[PDB]
C-alpha cells in the first residue's frame, strides 16, 4: 500500500498528504479549534483562544518567578502574566494595522473589522483566563 | 533588476546566450566581426546577476556586462 | 598591541616591579603568563561559587565581549548560500503549517546580502573586542590598586 | 507560439514532492514547460525526486523561471526533446509565452531581432562617475 | 562456480616515466602548467580516481593498491613502537616498578640546547614521557623481555615490505577484473569469519597460552627475568597446570562439551583486577572466545559457489512497507557500483566506534596498570574522540559525492534515497527547530546561571541547592547496572564498570576507577553535547540532501560536488555546494569533541582520578568542584581553563617547555588561519599584481604566473590551519597538564 | 563635595544604579563610596577636571549642567 | 604591421597593457577589432589570444 500520496491531487505543490497532513483525526483537530471551526465569529474564536492562553500563561510565572518563594507569588505570577497579555495584545494590534489596511471589512478573519474584533476577544478572554486560573490557584486545596 | 550590456568588442561565439540559465540573451545579426553576430540583452527584467555569461566570455575583459542593480522578486531567485 | 604594551608597562611600574616587564617582556611566554593570566585572576573572580563582589560586573562583561567576538566568527566565516537555503527551508515550515500559516509575512525573508554580512560581522568582532578589553583594563587595575 | 496554454495536457506522474510551489503561485507568479515525448521513461525533477514522463504530450509546474531551463537543459543534454516550451502563468488565468519566443533558439541567429543593450564603444571607454553625479543616471 | 578468481595479467608496465610527468592522471593537468594553480589542481586530484577513468575496473584496481600502500604505512608505524621500546626505552624499568617509573620511548639529540627535554622519568633514564600507552599494552601480551620488541620491529618491516610488494603486484601483475571486486557476499563471508573470527580465536589462543602465566607471574610477584619464556610456557601442560589446574584435563573436555572444567582461565568475575586496577585478563580470552564463535558463526550467512546462504539483493527488496513506497529496492546496486557510498558508510561506522573505544576503555581499563597512569587514560580518549568526529564528517563528505557523482534517478526511482530526497525540506526543518530548540534550553540556562550569579542570586540558580535538573534516568540506568551482579548478570561476581556505582578500586594510592556520580551540571553539560551533535547532523544532512539540487539553484548538481559559488546573484550564492557544507561541519565538529573533551577532563581531574590515605580519605585532583562550577560560563573559564594552564605556561626551564612552545606556536597557527577565513580571493590578487610589477620591473617574473589561492582552496587552508591550531592548543595544554599533577 | 576634602582616598562617582534584578549581597556590594546607595565609580576622570578648573560644588556642576542645556536647546 | 609581426597592446583595460605579443592574422574587412594577437601569457580566464584595432597596437619588431 501506499499512505502517503500527492497534496489534493496535484504533485507538484510543495507539500505531502501524510497521515499527519490528511488524517481524519487531524482534520478533525484543526477543523474544530476556535480559528478554524465553522459559523464562529471573530470575536468568539478570539475569546476562546485567549481564556486558553490567558490560563497558560499564569502558569508558569507563579511557579518559577523570582517571587516564587514569598507570600505574594501567586499575585505577582498574575501581574506578570497581565503585563505579557497586554504586550500580546499590543502586538496583535500592530500586526493588524500592518497587515490589514484598506479592507472591506466584515466577518472574514482577514481584515481590519475583523481582526480588531479578534484582537479585542483575545484581550479581554486572556485577562478573563489569567484570572479564573488565579481563583483555582488560590483554592487549589478544594481539590 | 540588473542592467546587461553587451560592448562592441563580441566575436559572435555565443557562449554567453548558451550559459544563461534566464533566457536572458540572444543574438542578432551584425556586421562588425567574422560570425556577423553580436550578442543582445532584450530580457534583462529576468536577469538574476550569477554573472555566468561573464564567465564565458573568451574576449580579454569581457564584452558582456553584468551590473547589479533593483532587487525584485526574479532577480532575487524567490520560489515564495 | 598599544594598549597592551602601555598596560603592562604602567601596571609594573606603578607597582615599583619594573623588573618584572623587562625581564619578561622579552618573549611571548612572559607576555601570557605575566600580564593576561596574572591580571586576570581578580576580574574572573569577580563573581564564582562563593559570592560576589563589586567586580561582577566586570567579570559579566568580559564573558560578554567574549560572546560578541565569538558570534562575530559566524557572520565573517559562514556566507550566505548556506543562509539563503535554511532560509527557505524555514519559509516552508511556516507556509505549510496549520494555525500558524495564518500569520503572513510582509517582507519576504531573505539572507542577509554579502556586504551586509562582512558590515555585521565586523560590527560584532569590534563590539566584542571593545567590550572584552575594557572590563579587563579597569577591573585589573582596580583589582590591585597598583 | 502565441499566449495559449492547453490546461488539460497530462502531467508526469509524481509521487508528490517537498519542493514545489508556494504560496506565492497562486498569488504573484506560476510557470509551465509543455514538452513532447516519444517514450515513457523516467527523468530527474528540478525540485528534487524523479517522475516518469508520459508518452506523448506533457505538463509541468514550476515556481521560477530557472527551474523550467533547468528542466530544459535536462531534456537537451539527455535524451534529446527539442520543442519544449516554456510559459508565466498569472494569477488571473493569463498566460504569456517565454522560451523559444520568435520559434527558435537563442544560440541560433534570427533575422528580425532587434539588440538590445548594446554599447558601440568598449568597455573601457565609460564615462568617470564624476560626470553622472546628481543626476541619477549610471555610466553604464 | 560463481564466485571465481579472474585477473589480468601485466596490464599496466612498471617504468619511471610517468613520474618525471606530473599531471599525468588527468586530462587537463598533462598539458603543463601556465599559472601557479595546476601546483594545487595537482594536489588536490591525486586520489580522484573517479574523474581521472571512467572505467570502475582501474578504479577498483588503484583502490586496492592504494590500501596495500596504506597497510604497508601503518605496518612500519607498529614497528617504530616496537623498535623504540627494545633500544630508546626503559621498559625494563618499568617493569620492575609500573607505578613510579614514568613510561619514556623517545630520546632527543643534544645540539640546540634542547637536551632540557630529557627529563628524569624514572629507573636511571633520560626522555620525553610517553602517553601512548604502549608499554601497558606490552605488559598484557607478555612482552617482559625487551629481545621481543626487537623483533617485533623486524617483523613488522618484513610485514610492510610485503604489502608493498603486494601493492605493486595487484596494480602491474596481477590487477582483478571488476567481478572480482563485486562478489560482496563472498568478501563479507571471508572477512566476517576469516579476519574478524579467526583474528579472535588467534588472540584468544596467545592470550590462554602466553598472556595469562606471565601476567600471573608478574602479579604474583616474580620479577620479569625468573619468569619462564613463552615458549617454555606454550609446550608445558605441567606448568600451565601448576598456575592454572585445568589443563591437566587437556583438551577432551572441550570436545566431550565439559566446558564448565575450563573455568579456570575462562571467567566471568567482572569488574577490576585489585593488583593491576584493570580487566582480568581471564575474561578478556573468554571474551575474545566469544566473539570468535560468534563471527565465525555469522560469517555463514551469504551465498557463495554452493547452494546454502543469503543474497543480499533478495534480503534488502523484502524490506518494504506502506510509507516508503518500494524500500530497500536498488540499495544493493548502488552499494556494488559506487565506492563512495562504502565510504559514506564505512567512514561512519568506524567514526562511531572510535567514539565507543573512547566510552568504553576509560570506564573499562583493559591494561595493566593503565588506570593509574592519567596521562595515557586522557590522551587516548581525546585521541579517540578526535578521530572519530573527523571520520564522521568524512561519512557526510563521501555521502554528498556519491549523491552528486553516482546518484541515478532511473535506478532509485521511488526507493529509500527517492522518497528521502523528496521531503528533505521537512527533515531540515524539524531538525533546524530541533537544533534551536536545544541551543536556547542547554545554552540559556548557563547564561542564567552567570546572570543569577553576577546578580547575587544564588537561590534562584539552576544548582542542587536550588531549582535542580537531576538526571533521573541516567541515575536509574546506574542503579540498574549496580544491581546486575546476581539479578540480571547471575553468574557475574562483580560488575561491568564502577562508573556505575560500587567500590573504588586503588592500585597503590592512586584511585584506578571510582564511582562517578552525575548532577545537574552533568545534566547541563550532556544536554550541550546533544545540541552540539545535532547541530553538526543538522549541517552535514544538509549537505547531503541538497547536493543535487535545491530552491535557491535549481541545477546544483550539473555545477560539481565542489565550487565557491553561483555568482553574486539571486541575492548572494556563497557556501553552496556540498564541500561548503563539509567545510562549515567540521567546525561545528571541532566544538563538539572540544567541549566532550573539556568534560571528560574536568569531571575525571574533579570526581575520580585522586589519592587514597589511611581509613578511606579521598583527595581528587582539583577538590570534587565541577559540581558546583561547571553551572556557569564563567565557572568554566576561571576554574578549568585559566586554572589549569599554569602548568603549560609554567613548564618554560623544565623538561614539558616543548609543551610551552607547541601552546605558543599553535595558538599562532589557529590566529593565522582566520586570515584565510575571513578574507577573500581579490583582494590577495590585487596585491600579488602590485608585487608582479616590482618583479616585473626587476626582471624577475616566473614564467608560471603567480596567482592568489582559489576560493576553495582558501576556505580549506583555513579551516586546515584552524583544526591544527586548536588541536595543537589542546593537546599541549591536556599533556602538559596531566603530566605534570 | 566629600571627594574634594580628599581626592587620594575618596572614589569618585558616576551615578547612582537603579536596577530591579538585583539581589541583596549585589546592593551591599555595590553600595560603596561615602553614599549608601548602589552606585558605579567613575573611570573617566572628569572628578580632577572639574576640580583643577575652579569646580568646588555640587551648585556649580548642575550650574553647568543647565547651561550646556540651554546652549543645546 | 603584417602577420607575425611583434606588437606591444596599448589597450588600457587589456590585460596584456604595455605587454608584447605576436600578430595572428589581420582580417580584411569591416571588423572593427581585426587584428589577432596571441601571447605567451595567460590572462585571468586563461585565454591567450585577443582581437585588437589597429591603433591600439604600438609595433616593435617587423616579420
Ligand atoms: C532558554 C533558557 C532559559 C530558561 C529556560 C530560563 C528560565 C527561567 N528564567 Mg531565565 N534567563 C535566560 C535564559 C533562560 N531562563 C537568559 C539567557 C538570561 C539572561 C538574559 C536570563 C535572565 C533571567 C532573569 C533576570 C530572571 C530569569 C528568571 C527565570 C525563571 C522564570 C522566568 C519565567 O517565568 O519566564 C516566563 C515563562 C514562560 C512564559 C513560559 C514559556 C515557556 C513555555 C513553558 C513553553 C511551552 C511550549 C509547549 C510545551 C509546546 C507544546 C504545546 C503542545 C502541547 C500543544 C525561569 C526558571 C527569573 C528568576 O528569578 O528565576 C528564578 C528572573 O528574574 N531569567
Ligand atoms: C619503484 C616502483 C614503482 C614504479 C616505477 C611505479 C610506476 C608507476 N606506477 Mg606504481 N606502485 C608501486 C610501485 C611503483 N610504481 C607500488 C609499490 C604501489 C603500491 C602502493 C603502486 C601503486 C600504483 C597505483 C595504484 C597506480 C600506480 C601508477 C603508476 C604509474 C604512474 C605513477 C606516478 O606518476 O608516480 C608518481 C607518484 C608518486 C611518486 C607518489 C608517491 C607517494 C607515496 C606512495 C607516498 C609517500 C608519502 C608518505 C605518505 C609519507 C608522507 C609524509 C607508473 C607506471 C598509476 C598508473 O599507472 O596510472 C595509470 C596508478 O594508478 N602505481
Ligand atoms: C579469510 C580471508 C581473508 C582475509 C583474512 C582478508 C583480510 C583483509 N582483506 Mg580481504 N578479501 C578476501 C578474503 C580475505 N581478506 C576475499 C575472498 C576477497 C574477494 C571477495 C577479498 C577482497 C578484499 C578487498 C577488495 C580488500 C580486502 C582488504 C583486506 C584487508 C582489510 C584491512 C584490515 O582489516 O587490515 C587488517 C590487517 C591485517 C590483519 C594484517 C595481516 C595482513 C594479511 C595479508 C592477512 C592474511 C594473513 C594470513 C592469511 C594469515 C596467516 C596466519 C599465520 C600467521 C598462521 C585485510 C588484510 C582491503 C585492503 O586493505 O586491501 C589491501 C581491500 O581493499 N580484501
Ligand atoms: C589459535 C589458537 C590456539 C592454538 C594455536 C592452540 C595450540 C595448542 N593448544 Mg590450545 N586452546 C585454544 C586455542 C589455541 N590452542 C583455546 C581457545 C582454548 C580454550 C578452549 C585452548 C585450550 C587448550 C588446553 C586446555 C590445552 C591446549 C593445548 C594446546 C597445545 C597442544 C594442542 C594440540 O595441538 O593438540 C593436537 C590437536 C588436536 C588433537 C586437534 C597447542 C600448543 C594443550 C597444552 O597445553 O599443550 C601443552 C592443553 O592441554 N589448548
Ligand atoms: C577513509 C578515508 C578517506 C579516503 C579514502 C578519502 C578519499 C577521498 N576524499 Mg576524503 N575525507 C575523509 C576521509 C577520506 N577521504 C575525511 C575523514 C574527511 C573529513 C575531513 C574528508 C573530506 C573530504 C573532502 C571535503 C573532499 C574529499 C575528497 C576525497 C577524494 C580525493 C582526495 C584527494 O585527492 O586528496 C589528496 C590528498 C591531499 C591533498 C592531502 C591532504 C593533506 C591534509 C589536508 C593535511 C594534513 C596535515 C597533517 C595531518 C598534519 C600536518 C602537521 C604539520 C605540522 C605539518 C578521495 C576519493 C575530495 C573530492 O573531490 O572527492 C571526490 C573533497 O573535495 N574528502
Ligand atoms: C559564540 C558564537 C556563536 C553562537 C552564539 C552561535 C549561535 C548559533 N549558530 Mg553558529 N557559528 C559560529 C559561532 C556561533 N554560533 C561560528 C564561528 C561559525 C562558523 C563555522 C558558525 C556556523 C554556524 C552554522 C553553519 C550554523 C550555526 C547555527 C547556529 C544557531 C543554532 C541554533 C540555536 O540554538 O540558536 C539559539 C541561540 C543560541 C544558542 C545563542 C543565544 C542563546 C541565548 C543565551 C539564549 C536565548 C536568547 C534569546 C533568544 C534572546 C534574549 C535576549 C534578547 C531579548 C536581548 C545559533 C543562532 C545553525 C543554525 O542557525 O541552524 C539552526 C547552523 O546551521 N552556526
Ligand atoms: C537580565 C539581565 C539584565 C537586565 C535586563 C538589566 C537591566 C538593567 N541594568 Mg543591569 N546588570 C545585570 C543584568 C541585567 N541588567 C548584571 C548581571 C549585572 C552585573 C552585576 C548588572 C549590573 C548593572 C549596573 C552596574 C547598572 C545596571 C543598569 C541597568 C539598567 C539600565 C537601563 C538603561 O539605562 O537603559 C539604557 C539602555 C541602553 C543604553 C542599552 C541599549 C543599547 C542599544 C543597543 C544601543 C542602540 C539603540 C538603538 C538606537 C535602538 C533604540 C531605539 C530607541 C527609540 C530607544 C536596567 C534596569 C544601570 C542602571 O542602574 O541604570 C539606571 C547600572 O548602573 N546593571
Ligand atoms: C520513529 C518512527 C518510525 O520508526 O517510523 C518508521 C516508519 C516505517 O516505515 P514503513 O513501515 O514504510 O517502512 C518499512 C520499511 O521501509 C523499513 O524497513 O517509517 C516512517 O514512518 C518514517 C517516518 C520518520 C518520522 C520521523 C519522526
Ligand atoms: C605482533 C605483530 C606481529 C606478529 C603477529 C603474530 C605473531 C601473529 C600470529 C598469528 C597466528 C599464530 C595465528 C594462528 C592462527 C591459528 C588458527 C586460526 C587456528 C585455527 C584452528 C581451527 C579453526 C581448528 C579447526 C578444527 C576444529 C576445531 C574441528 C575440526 C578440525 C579442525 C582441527 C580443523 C607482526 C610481526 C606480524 C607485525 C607486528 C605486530
Ligand atoms: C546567521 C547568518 C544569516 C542569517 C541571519 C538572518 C536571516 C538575520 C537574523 C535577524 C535576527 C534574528 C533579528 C531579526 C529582526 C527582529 C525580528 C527585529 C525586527 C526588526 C524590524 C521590525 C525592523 C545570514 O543571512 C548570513 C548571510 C551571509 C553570511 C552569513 C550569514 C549568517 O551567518
Ligand atoms: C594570504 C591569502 C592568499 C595568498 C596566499 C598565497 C599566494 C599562498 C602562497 C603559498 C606559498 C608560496 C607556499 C609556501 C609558503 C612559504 C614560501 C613558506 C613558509 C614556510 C614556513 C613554515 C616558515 C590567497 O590566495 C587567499 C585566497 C582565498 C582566501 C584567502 C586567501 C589568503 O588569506
Ligand atoms: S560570450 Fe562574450 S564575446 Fe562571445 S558572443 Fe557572448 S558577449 Fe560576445
Ligand atoms: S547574469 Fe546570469 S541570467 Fe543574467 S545574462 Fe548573465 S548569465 Fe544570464
Amino acid at each position: 500500500s501506499e499512505f502517503v500520496k500527492p497534496y489534493n491531487n496535484d504533485p507538484f505543490v510543495g507539500n505531502l498528504s501524510t497521515p499527519v497532513t490528511t488524517s481524519t483525526a487531524t482534520k478533525l483537530y484543526l477543523g474544530n479549534l476556535p480559528i478554524y471551526r465553522k459559523g464562529l465569529s471573530p470575536l468568539l474564536r478570539g475569546l476562546e483562544i485567549g481564556m486558553a492562553h490567558g490560563y497558560f500563561l499564569i502558569g508558569p510565572f507563579y511557579i518559577l518567578g523570582p517571587l516564587r518563594n514569598s507570600p505574594n507569588a501567586l499575585l505577582v505570577g498574575l501581574f506578570s502574566a497581565f503585563g505579557l497579555i497586554l504586550i500580546l495584545t499590543l502586538g496583535l494590534t500592530i500586526y493588524g494595522l500592518a497587515s490589514f489596511q484598506g479592507t472591506e471589512g466584515g466577518e472574514n478573519l482577514e481584515s481590519a473589522k475583523g481582526w480588531r474584533n479578534f484582537t479585542s476577544g483575545f484581550s479581554i478572554g486572556a485577562f478573563g483566563g489569567a484570572s479564573v486560573a488565579y481563583v483555582l490557584l488560590d483554592n487549589i486545596s478544594f481539590f | 533588476s540588473h542592467s546587461v550590456r553587451v560592448y562592441d568588442t563580441c566575436i559572435g561565439c555565443t557562449q554567453c546566450v548558451r550559459a544563461c540559465p534566464c533566457d536572458v540573451l540572444e543574438m542578432v545579426p551584425w556586421d562588425g566581426c567574422k560570425a556577423g553576430q553580436i550578442a543582445s540583452a532584450p530580457r534583462a527584467e529576468d536577469c538574476i546577476g550569477c554573472k555566468r555569461c561573464e564567465t564565458a566570455c573568451p574576449t580579454d575583459f569581457l564584452s558582456v556586462r553584468v551590473y547589479l542593480g533593483s532587487e525584485t522578486t526574479r532577480s532575487l531567485g524567490l520560489t515564495y | 598591541w598599544v594598549t597592551f604594551y602601555w598596560h603592562w608597562k604602567h601596571l609594573t611600574v606603578w607597582g615599583g616591579n619594573a623588573a618584572a616587564f623587562n625581564e619578561s617582556s622579552t618573549y611571548i611566554m612572559g607576555w601570557l603568563r605575566d600580564y593576561l593570566w596574572l591580571n586576570s585572576s581578580p576580574l574572573i573572580n569577580g563573581y564564582n561559587a562563593f559570592g560576589m563582589n563589586a567586580q561582577a560586573v566586570w567579570a559579566w562583561m568580559f564573558l560578554f565581549g567574549h560572546l560578541i567576538w565569538a558570534t562575530g566568527f559566524m557572520f565573517l566565516i559562514s556566507w550566505r548560500g548556506y543562509w539563503q537555503e535554511l532560509i527557505e527551508t524555514l519559509v516552508w515550515a511556516h507556509e505549510r503549517t496549520p494555525i500558524a500559516n495564518l500569520v503572513k509575512w510582509r517582507d519576504k525573508p531573505v539572507a542577509l546580502s554579502i556586504v551586509q554580512a562582512r558590515l555585521v560581522g565586523l560590527a560584532h568582532f569590534t563590539v566584542g573586542f571593545i567590550f572584552t578589553f575594557a572590563p579587563f583594563v579597569i577591573a585589573s587595575t582596580t583589582g590591585k590598586f597598583a | 507560439t502565441s499566449d495559449v496554454l492547453n490546461l488539460q495536457i497530462p502531467t508526469p506522474t509524481f509521487g508528490g514532492s517537498t519542493g514545489g510551489w508556494l504560496r506565492a503561485a497562486e498569488i504573484e507568479e506560476k510557470y509551465a514547460i509543455t514538452w513532447t515525448s516519444k517514450k515513457e521513461q523516467i527523468f530527474e525533477m528540478p525540485t528534487s525526486g524523479a517522475a516518469i514522463m508520459q508518452k506523448g504530450e506533457n505538463l509541468l509546474y514550476l515556481a521560477k523561471k530557472e527551474q523550467c531551463l533547468a528542466l530544459s537543459t535536462q531534456l537537451r543534454t539527455l535524451f534529446k526533446i527539442s520543442d519544449y516550451k516554456i510559459y508565466r502563468i498569472f494569477p488571473n488565468s493569463e498566460v504569456q509565452y517565454l522560451h523559444p519566443k520568435d520559434g527558435v533558439f537563442p544560440e541560433k541567429l534570427n533575422e528580425g531581432r532587434i539588440g538590445v543593450g548594446n554599447v558601440g564603444y568598449s568597455i573601457g571607454k565609460n564615462p568617470n562617475p564624476v560626470n553622472v553625479k546628481f543626476t541619477g543616471k549610471n555610466t553604464f | 562456480s560463481k564466485v571465481r578468481v579472474i585477473v589480468d595479467k601485466d596490464p599496466v608496465a612498471t617504468s619511471f616515466e610517468k613520474w618525471a610527468q606530473p599531471g599525468h592522471f588527468s586530462r587537463t593537468l598533462a598539458k603543463g602548467p601556465k599559472t601557479t594553480t595546476w601546483i594545487w589542481n595537482l594536489h588536490a586530484d591525486a586520489h580522484d580516481f573517479d574523474s581521472q577513468t571512467s572505467s570502475l575496473e582501474d578504479i577498483s584496481r588503484k583502490i586496492f593498491s592504494a590500501h596495500f600502500g596504506q597497510l604497508a604505512i601503518i605496518f612500519l608505524w607498529v614497528s617504530q613502537a616496537y623498535f623504540h621500546g627494545a633500544r630508546f626505552s626503559n621498559y625494563s624499568a618499568w617493569l620492575l616498578n609500573p607505578t613510579s617509573i614514568k613510561p619514556s620511548a623517545q630520546v632527543v639529540w643534544p645540539v640546540v640546547g634542547q637536551e632540557i627535554l630529557n627529563g628524569d622519568v624514572g629507573g636511571g633514564f633520560s626522555g620525553v614521557q610517553i602517553t601512548s600507552g604502549v608499554f601497558q599494552m606490552w605488559r598484557a601480551s607478555g612482552i617482559t623481555n625487551e629481545t621481543e620488541l626487537y623483533w617485533t620491529a623486524m617483523g613488522g618491516l618484513m610485514m610492510s615490505a610485503l604489502m608493498v610488494f603486494a601493492g605493486w603486484f595487484h596494480y602491474h601483475k596481477a590487477a582483478p577484473k571488476l567481478e572480482w571486486f563485486q562478489n560482496v557476499e563472498s568478501m563479507m563471508n571471508h572477512h566476517l569469519a576469516g579476519l574478524l573470527g579467526l583474528g579472535c580465536l588467534s588472540w584468544s589462543g596467545h592470550q590462554i597460552h602466553i598472556s595469562l602465566p606471565i601476567n600471573k607471574l608478574l602479579d604474583a610477584g616474580v620479577a620479569p627475568q625468573e619468569i619462564p619464556l613463552p615458549h617454555e610456557l606454550l609446550f608445558n601442560q605441567d606448568l600451565m597446570a601448576q598456575l592454572y589446574p585445568s589443563f591437566k584435563k587437556g583438551l577432551l573436555p572441550f570436545f566431550t562439551l565439559n566446558w564448565g572444567e575450563y573455568s579456570d582461565f575462562l571467567t566471568f568475575k567482572g569488574g577490576l583486577n585489585p593488583i593491576t586496577g584493570s580487566l582480568w585478563l581471564s575474561d578478556t580470552a573468554h571474551h575474545h572466545l566469544a566473539l570468535a564463535v560468534l563471527f565465525i558463526f555469522a560469517g555463514h550467512m551469504y551465498r557463495t559457489n554452493w547452494g546454502i546462504g543469503h543474497s543480499m539483493k533478495e534480503i534488502l527488496e523484502a524490506h518494504k512497507g506502506p510509507l516508503t513506497g518500494e524500500g530497500h529496492k536498488g540499495l544493493y546496486e548502488i552499494l556494488t557500483t559506487s565506492w563512495h557510498a562504502q565510504l559514506a558508510i564505512n567512514l561512519a561506522m568506524m567514526g562511531s566506534l572510535s567514539i565507543i573505544v573512547a566510552h568504553h576503555m576509560y570506564a573499562m581499563p583493559p591494561y595493566p596498570y593503565i588506570a593509574v597512569d592519567y596521562p595515557t587514560q586522557l590522551s587516548l580518549f581525546t585521541h579517540h574522540m578526535w578521530i572519530g568526529g573527523f571520520c564522521v564528517c568524512g561519512a557526510a563528505a563521501h555521502g554528498a559525492i556519491f549523491m552528486v557523482r553516482d546518484y541515478s534517478p532511473v535506478q532509485s526511482y521511488n526507493n529509500l534515497l527517492d522518497r528521502v530526497l523528496r521531503h528533505r525540506d521537512a527533515i531540515i526543518s524539524h531538525l533546524n527547530w530541533v537544533c534551536i530548540f536545544l541551543g536556547t534550553h542547554s545554552f540559556g540556562l548557563y547564561i542564567h546561571n552567570d546572570t543569577m550569579r553576577a546578580l547575587g542570586r544564588p537561590q534562584d540558580m539552576f544548582s542542587d541547592k536550588a531549582i535542580q535538573l537531576q538526571p533521573i534516568f541516567a541515575k536509574w540506568v546506574q542503579s540498574l547496572h549496580t544491581l546486575a551482579p546476581g539479578n540480571t548478570a547471575p553468574n557475574s561476581l562483580a560488575t561491568a564498570s564502577y562508573a556505575f556505582g560500587g567500590d573504588v578500586v586503588a592500585v597503590n594510592g592512586k584511585i584506578a576507577m571510582m564511582p562517578i556520580q552525575l548532577g545537574t551540571a552533568d545534566f547541563l553539560v550532556h544536554h550541550i553535547h546533544a545540541f552540539t551533535i545535532h547541530v553538526t547532523v543538522l549541517i552535514l544532512l544538509k549537505g547531503v540532501l541538497f547536493a543535487r539540487s535545491s530552491r535557491l539553484i535549481p541545477d546544483k548538481a550539473n555545477l560539481g560536488f565542489r565550487f565557491p559559488c553561483d555568482g553574486p546573484g539571486r541575492g548572494g550564492t556563497c557556501q553552496v555546494s556540498a564541500w561548503d557544507h563539509i567545510f562549515l561541519g567540521l567546525f561545528w565538529m571541532y566544538n563538539c569533541i572540544s567541549v566532550v573533551i573539556f568534560h571528560f577532563s574536568w569531571k575525571m581531574q574533579s570526581d575520580v582520578w585522586g589519592t587514597i590515605s589511611e581509613k578511606g580519605k579521598i583527595t581528587h585532583i582539583t577538590g570534587g568542584n565541577f559540581a558546583n562550577s561547571a553551572l556557569t560560563i564563567n565557572g568554566w573559564l576561571r576554574d578549568f581553563l585559566w586554572s589549569q594552564a599554569s602548568q603549560v605556561i609554567q613548564s618554560y626551564g623544565s623538561a614539558l617547555s616543548a609543551y610551552g612552545i607547541i601552546f605558543l606556536g599553535a595558538h599562532f597557527i589557529w590566529a593565522f588561519s582566520l586570515m584565510f577565513l575571513f578574507s577573500g580571493r581579490g583582494y590577495w590578487q590585487e596585491l600579488i599584481e602590485s608585487v608582479v610589477w616590482a618583479h616585473n620591473k626587476l626582471k624577475l617574473a616566473p614564467a608560471i604566473q603567480p596567482r592568489a589561492l582559489s576560493i576553495t582552496q582558501g576556505r580549506a587552508v583555513g579551516l586546515a590551519h584552524y583544526l591544527l591550531g586548536g588541536i595543537g592548543t589542546t593537546w599541549s595544554f591536556f599533556l602538559a597538564r596531566i603530566i605534570s599533577v | 563635595q566629600q571627594w574634594v576634602l580628599n581626592p587620594l582616598k575618596v572614589k569618585p562617582i558616576a551615578h547612582a544604579i537603579w536596577d530591579p534584578h538585583f539581589g541583596q549581597s549585589a546592593i551591599k556590594a555595590f553600595t560603596r563610596g561615602g553614599v549608601s546607595y548602589p552606585v558605579n565609580i567613575a573611570t573617566s576622570g572628569v572628578y580632577h577636571w572639574w576640580y583643577t578648573v575652579g569646580m568646588r560644588t555640587n551648585e556649580d556642576l548642575y550650574f553647568g549642567a543647565l547651561g550646556l542645556l540651554v546652549l543645546s536647546t | 604591421i603584417e602577420r607575425g609581426s611583434k606588437v606591444r597592446v596599448l589597450r588600457p583595460e587589456s590585460y596584456w597593457f604595455q605587454e608584447c605579443g605576436s600578430v595572428a592574422t589581420i582580417a580584411k574587412g569591416g571588423d572593427r577589432y581585426p587584428v589577432v594577437v596571441r601571447f605567451e601569457k595567460v590572462n585571468y580566464p586563461g585565454v591567450a589570444p585577443n582581437n585588437f584595432a589597429l591603433d591600439e597596437l604600438g609595433e616593435v619588431e617587423a616579420p
